[PDB]
RNA sequence: CUUGAGUCUCGUAGAGGGGGGUAGAAUUCCAGGUGUAGCGGUGAAAUGCGUAGAGAUCUGGAGGAAUACCGGUGGCGAAGGCGGCCCCCUGGACGAAGACUGACGCUCAGGUGCGAAAGCGUGGGGAGCAAACAGGAUUAGAUACCCUGGUAGUCCACGCCGUAAACGAUGUCGACUUGGAGGUUGUGCCGGCGUGGCUUCCGGAGCUAACGCGUUAAGUCGACCGCCUGGGGAGUACGGCCGCAAGGUUAAAACUCAAAUGAAUUGACGGGGGCCCGCACAAGCGGUGGAGCAUGUGGUUUAAUUCGAUGCAACGCGA
């Protein structure tokens, strides 16, 4: 994430652009993910479980919209 | 969305087409997921292949920190 | 508490100077519900404090408070077994209360004879940063500044 | 003794400590400061505040070189990634580029997960 | 005879396999520059590294291993498994139009082959990680968890081993029986309408002890095979076979118990989650615990020291 400070751009919005620039490539996220060895049996387990919850939230959000709470 | 390769009737994405390829790599050179560019899975696999040919030939970079 | 149904209680201004700030000082000094006994101690010391600095009754009492009022204090919060001291700003009402308590507890532990004399000496040493009431304001500040790195939850 | 006026600040912000190295443009270090060497140990060392202080000290250390324009390279996952940058700008330098240079393998096996 | 089975022609997708080559990021080490006092690690520390110049930063080199992003309840494979890019050799699947053979099919005890990881043998290699091991902590102890190191091993070639929660805990083949939402890969016609293969989720009848399965069945049937017969003893002993070994495989009995078990229900509990409350904490004031005395209790003593209450909820209690 290379950021160049432009003319008439204060520090705060230049630093903030660096926040967004790093978050977009997520350089902090893979840094945590590589900090410890994760077995192939658990990365398949987390990937599978992550998909299940993402599907499970879709069905829950869909079925709620036909249900009234009051 | 709108996979642009199905609309233009392409058959091979042609790694030598760096002008097209650069629309599918991030500012850091990372390939952009097809959830974002709306590319069909079939062409995304050719696109990801073609980007790796270009990176070997130094037509595209691996990263922005070379 | 959990509910927060707390409303403040109206405190009468003192009989002499009509200062509600001094009225709370007497209450802090008061022991065993003897308000009349404590008013005599407060007034006698203020009669001495005024004539010893020539300033006044009330703003000779005020200048001693400004040297004992704390600006930031530490609250313990436990995270992982080891306690973290978290500095926090003191709200204005508590700052007057804290200065008043440190003055009174300082005078009770003195070698002067009469509590009126014990307080009169202690208020004066607060005026030029010599007393043990001012000492604790420094200690509270050093502790808060020592833990300045923890200024977040 | 030497004047440069254009340098690079390398921030090494890990989970445990932050190290601020101010170099010239060629990679020759001029001065450095660390959170651990700035009066902080243990829990206080890994805080964003400790990074800011270590940034001021390095700016206080390399003041005999007359740097005005500064590039910034941020390396590591530490909490001192952001506070260090702000403390350099507040110190009085002109921040030209803010680059994250954290090493990412495209490599070696990481250590095992901690069972705590 | 052509509908099952297969052959041919055109093409499609694919981490299918085997051999070779090469790329970039990072780690580590080696040399050198700049530079100065810490670094590292933890809940916190210490071991450890560092003034013999570390860590940070930069330049050059060596080396090994794995291939970020793409990446997807995506794909391929009988299963185990398979992931940078390129070439070579090679296997299978699928689709569209026909042509061709003419039941050539299905299943399969014994037999043969493949079969994660660990392990074994021989010869290499060795960056990172890491059994064993060493030290530092933690602790009542700590032969652990955590930290600092670290050897076999992990990598390659060849050969053995032949086991895994080798799992979909679901043998293989074939036929039939409402729907919906997807993904992936072909293909005919004009984004729409079909038609195939594979795959994910929800659910109907039906089935099931229930949970659930539900056109990819655990539904309705047919063909063949494997296996089970209460728990423990025990997948153990002995024998045979196999292996260099570690061990694998086949596989008991005496004896012992009256249960062991599966699913679901109501509670209770959790060092599970969420949301609330209370002098529960926090914010404060005054106490108790020290002293003397009052009083109750325990113990001891006594001829008797009446009996009772004796965690909170007995102890200035019945009194
Ligand atoms: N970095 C690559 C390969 C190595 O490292 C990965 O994460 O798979
Ligand atoms: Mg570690
Ligand atoms: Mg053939
Ligand atoms: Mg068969
Ligand atoms: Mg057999
Ligand atoms: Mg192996
Ligand atoms: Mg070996
Ligand atoms: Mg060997
Ligand atoms: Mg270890
Ligand atoms: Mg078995
Ligand atoms: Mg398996
Ligand atoms: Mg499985
Ligand atoms: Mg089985
Ligand atoms: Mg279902
Ligand atoms: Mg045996
Ligand atoms: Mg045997
Ligand atoms: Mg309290
Ligand atoms: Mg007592
Ligand atoms: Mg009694
Ligand atoms: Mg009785
Ligand atoms: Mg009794």
């Amino acid at each position: 994430p290379v950021i160049k400070v432009r003319e008439n751009e204060p520090f705060d919005v230049a630093l903030r652009r660096f926040k967004r620039s790093c978050e977009k490539a997520g350089v902090l996220a893979e840094v945590r993910r590589r900090e410890f060895y994760e077995k192939p049996t658990t990365e398949r387990k987390r990937a599978k479980a992550s998909a299940v919850k993402r599907h499970a939230k879709k069905l829950a959000r869909e079925n709620a919209r036909r249900t009234r709470l009051y | 969305k709108f996979c642009r390769f199905t609309a233009e009737g392409v058959q091979e994405i042609d790694y030598k087409d760096i002008a097209t390829l650069k629309n599918y790599i991030t500012e850091s050179g990372k390939i952009v997921p097809s959830r974002i560019t709306g590319t069909r899975a079939k062409y995304q696999r050719q696109l990801a292949r073609a980007i790796k040919r270009a990176r070997y030939l130094s037509l595209l970079p691996y990263t922005d920190r070379h | 508490p959990r509910r927060r149904v707390i409303g403040q209680r109206k405190i009468l201004p003192d009989p002499k100077f009509g200062s509600e700030l001094l009225a709370k000082f007497v209450n802090i000094l008061m022991v065993d519900g003897k308000k009349s006994t404590a008013e005599s101690i407060v007034y006698s010391a203020l009669e001495t404090l005024a004539q010893r600095s020539g300033k006044s009754e009330l703003e000779a009492f005020e200048v001693a408070l400004e040297n004992v009022r704390p600006t930031v204090e530490v609250k313990s919060r436990r995270v992982g077994g080891s306690t973290y001291q978290v500095p926090v700003e003191v709200r204005p009402v508590r700052r007057n209360a804290l200065a008043m308590r440190w003055i009174v507890e300082a005078a009770r532990k003195r070698g002067d004879k009469s509590m009126a004399l014990r307080l009169a000496n202690e208020l004066s040493d607060a005026a030029e940063n010599k007393g043990t009431a001012v000492k604790k304001r420094e200690d509270v500040h050093r502790m808060a500044e020592a833990n300045k790195a923890f200024a977040h939850y | 003794r030497k004047q440069v006026s254009d340098g690079v600040a390398h921030i090494h912000a890990s989970f445990n400590n932050t190290i601020v190295t101010i170099t010239d443009r060629q990679g020759n270090a001029l001065g450095w400061a660390t959170a651990g060497g700035s009066g902080f140990r243990g829990s206080r060392k890994s805080t964003p505040f400790a990074a800011q202080v270590a940034a001021e000290r390095c700016a206080d250390a390399v003041k005999e070189y007359g740097i005005k324009n500064l590039e910034v390279m941020v390396k590591g996952p530490g909490p001192g990634r952001e506070s260090t940058i702000r403390a350099l700008n507040a110190a009085g330098f002109r921040i030209t580029n803010i680059t994250d240079v954290t090493p990412i393998p495209h490599g070696c096996r990481p250590p095992k997960k901690r069972r705590v």
